[PDB]
RNA sequence: UUAAUUGGAUUCAACGCCGGGAACCUCACCGGGGGCGACGGCAGGAUGAAGGCCAGGCUGAAGGUCUUGCCGGACGCGCCGAG
């Protein structure tokens, strides 16, 4: 069925495709690069390494070292 | 209209029936002043007693009622002065034409003076 | 040929008085009346915070309002129908009559 | 290396009815178009079409951050309010199907300073 | 001041340059837009000659 | 017109569509069984309405 | 940190608390645009106050303002007290 493939309604050809391994990786990278070129909000969030889907960042998502006073 | 417009003389009876016959009708009637407001009134025949004072200069907005006198019945009289014209019917300002429609108990004198003006000059 | 009467009030005693009056009216006449059936009570419960501000321990009020009900069936007899139509109920009792 | 959105060139996208185009956008945009445009978006679209016709040679400034980018808007420059100012956006073909507000950030990037008094248990 | 003119009025004949609204009666006057009848209160898209 | 710049929009949902009938406050409105009262106002008028604290 | 990231509460007895799960409203913050002075009086005002509008500019959008002229008839924040 067409609703089971992992890339339906392709952005370039418009068809329903299933990708594996290197082609899948390069397709995902291309999608993120497209978001970055047009300077969209999600592209900036990808560039800065910050949560993309609207999470709060004051409490969790902490990855670093303690800063003293 | 304006004293510098020779229409006829200044009868005392015309003033008596034009000025002293509205105070008894002011409390039992309506008043519509203003040349522009009355112009629509006379044009559609809304007015009933048109007392045209000779106080408005120049002959710009006043040269509309005499030209319209022959177009409708327009029972009209003339007023000598304006200062008490507004006081007689209206408010403490200078009045140019106080039109009263359907006055109360002001029929005999107004009708007689209207007939007198009809036989006087039209 | 039968009438159904529904009674509801927030005071039990007034409801009992009205029911007893209807019962006696039926008794003083030749007419069969199914006894007053007690329907389940309505409870309206509201729980609220007590303090106006938010400081201090949290404590709650539990307010409750109770509504009692009764059901009476009687056969339509004009001699008995007029009497129950003229009985006067207190202002805190609701009555409704229908013919089935 | 040209631009194609579902296998369609830019010209083919230009000569499409609004209903035809909505079948190619994602679900959210299709629903938004299916419910019609708000009056403010109607006025903005009128100004855009007037500019395309060769009239209205003035900057196009707007408050409508929720307007969906359409193919006929490609090539213009629009100033979208971000809360205190209008920032310029140059529409590229790959922006079809996105909201305008996606290109006008509302917050400034954060550069942390030294933690102050009360930032740790021992600093109070 | 005073705005009552542009109506062709001579010694005894009064005619109005500005017509009245067909929705209303006489006395009301339109503007002088020249493109169309402003009508003052109702508005008309007529392309007055 | 100048008066049009003082009238509010007639909303039908949201916190702005409901006010306490006794004090006019927005927010903590009790909507049970048609009551429209603040949690503050309901405490001090509950006995008059016939409510009681049985337990 | 920021244009603003509204404010109250700091041991038990502050921190899923203010019934606080805020897309608009809520809203108290930030950027921008409009509106409001019963009642007394002062300039003013039917030779028309105060007020309202077809189209078109300014504008995020707006008779809000201006352009263009059409309306309505008795009050009057341009000024002082007061609300
Ligand atoms: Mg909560
Ligand atoms: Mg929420
Ligand atoms: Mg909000
Ligand atoms: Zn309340």
């Amino acid at each position: 069925p067409r609703w089971a493939v992992n890339r339906p309604k392709d952005y370039e050809t418009g068809r329903d495709l299933h990708l594996i391994t290197a082609k899948l990786d390069m397709a995902i990278r291309e999608d993120i690069m497209r978001l970055r070129r047009i300077r969209a909000y999600r592209g900036i969030r990808h560039e800065l390494g910050l949560p993309v889907r609207g999470q709060r960042t004051r409490s969790n998502f902490r990855r670093g070292q303690t800063v003293g006073v | 209209a304006k004293p510098s417009y020779v229409k006829f003389e200044v009868p005392k009876e015309l003033a008596e029936k034009a000025l002293q016959a509205v105070e008894i009708a002011r409390d039992t009637g309506k008043i519509r002043k203003g040349t522009n407001e009355t112009t629509k009134a006379v044009e559609r025949g809304q007015a009933k007693l048109v007392i045209i004072a000779e106080d408005v200069d120049p002959e710009e907005i006043v040269a509309h009622l005499p030209p319209l006198c022959e177009e409708k019945e327009i029972p009209y009289i003339y007023v000598p002065s304006k200062k008490e014209l507004g006081a007689a019917a209206g408010i403490e300002v200078a009045a140019a034409s106080v039109a009263i429609i359907e006055p109360g108990k002001a029929r005999d004198l107004v009708e007689e003076i209207a007939m007198k003006v009809r036989e006087l000059m039209k | 040929q039968k009438a159904r009467i529904k009674l509801a009030s927030t005071n039990v005693r007034s409801l009992e008085e009205v029911a007893n009056q209807i019962k006696q009216i039926a008794e003083r006449t030749g007419v069969r009346m199914s006894g007053p059936i007690p329907l389940p009570t309505k409870r309206i419960r509201i729980v609220t915070r007590k303090s106006p501000d938010g400081e201090g321990s949290a404590t709650f009020d539990r307010w409750e309002l109770r509504i009692h009900k009764r059901l009476i069936d009687i056969e339509a007899d004009e001699r008995a129908m007029r009497q129950i139509m003229r009985i006067r109920v207190p202002e805190d009792v609701t009555i409704e009559i229908e013919l089935i | 290396k040209e631009f194609r959105y579902r296998g369609y060139t830019l010209e083919q996208l230009m000569n499409m009815s609004l209903e035809e185009l909505a079948k190619l956008l994602p679900a959210r945009q299709r629903r938004s178009l299916k419910r019609g445009l708000t009056p403010e978006q109607k006025k903005l679209l009128r100004k855009i079409r007037l500019a395309k016709k060769g009239k209205y040679n003035k900057p196009i400034r707007t408050h409508c951050r929720d307007m969906i980018v359409l193919p006929e808007m490609v090539g213009l420059t629009i100033y979208v309010h971000n809360g205190k100012e209008f920032v310029p956006v140059e529409i590229k073909p790959e922006m079809i199907g996105h909201y305008l507000g996606e290109f006008a950030p509302t917050r400034k990037r954060v550069q942390h300073g030294a933690p102050g008094i009360g930032a740790t248990r021992s600093s109070m | 001041g005073q705005k009552w003119k542009l109506y062709i009025v001579k010694d005894g004949k009064v005619i109005r340059k500005n017509k009245f609204c067909p929705r209303c009666g006489p006395g009301v006057f339109m503007a002088d837009h020249g493109d169309r009848w402003a009508c003052g209160r109702c508005g008309y898209t007529e392309w007055k000659k | 017109a100048k008066a049009d710049y003082n009238k509010r929009k007639p909303r039908k949902f949201g916190k702005g569509a409901r006010r306490c009938i006794r004090c006019g406050q927005y927010g903590p409105i009790i909507r049970i069984h048609g009551l429209m009262l603040c949690r503050h106002c309901f405490r001090e008028v509950a006995p008059k309405l016939g409510f009681r604290k049985y337990e």
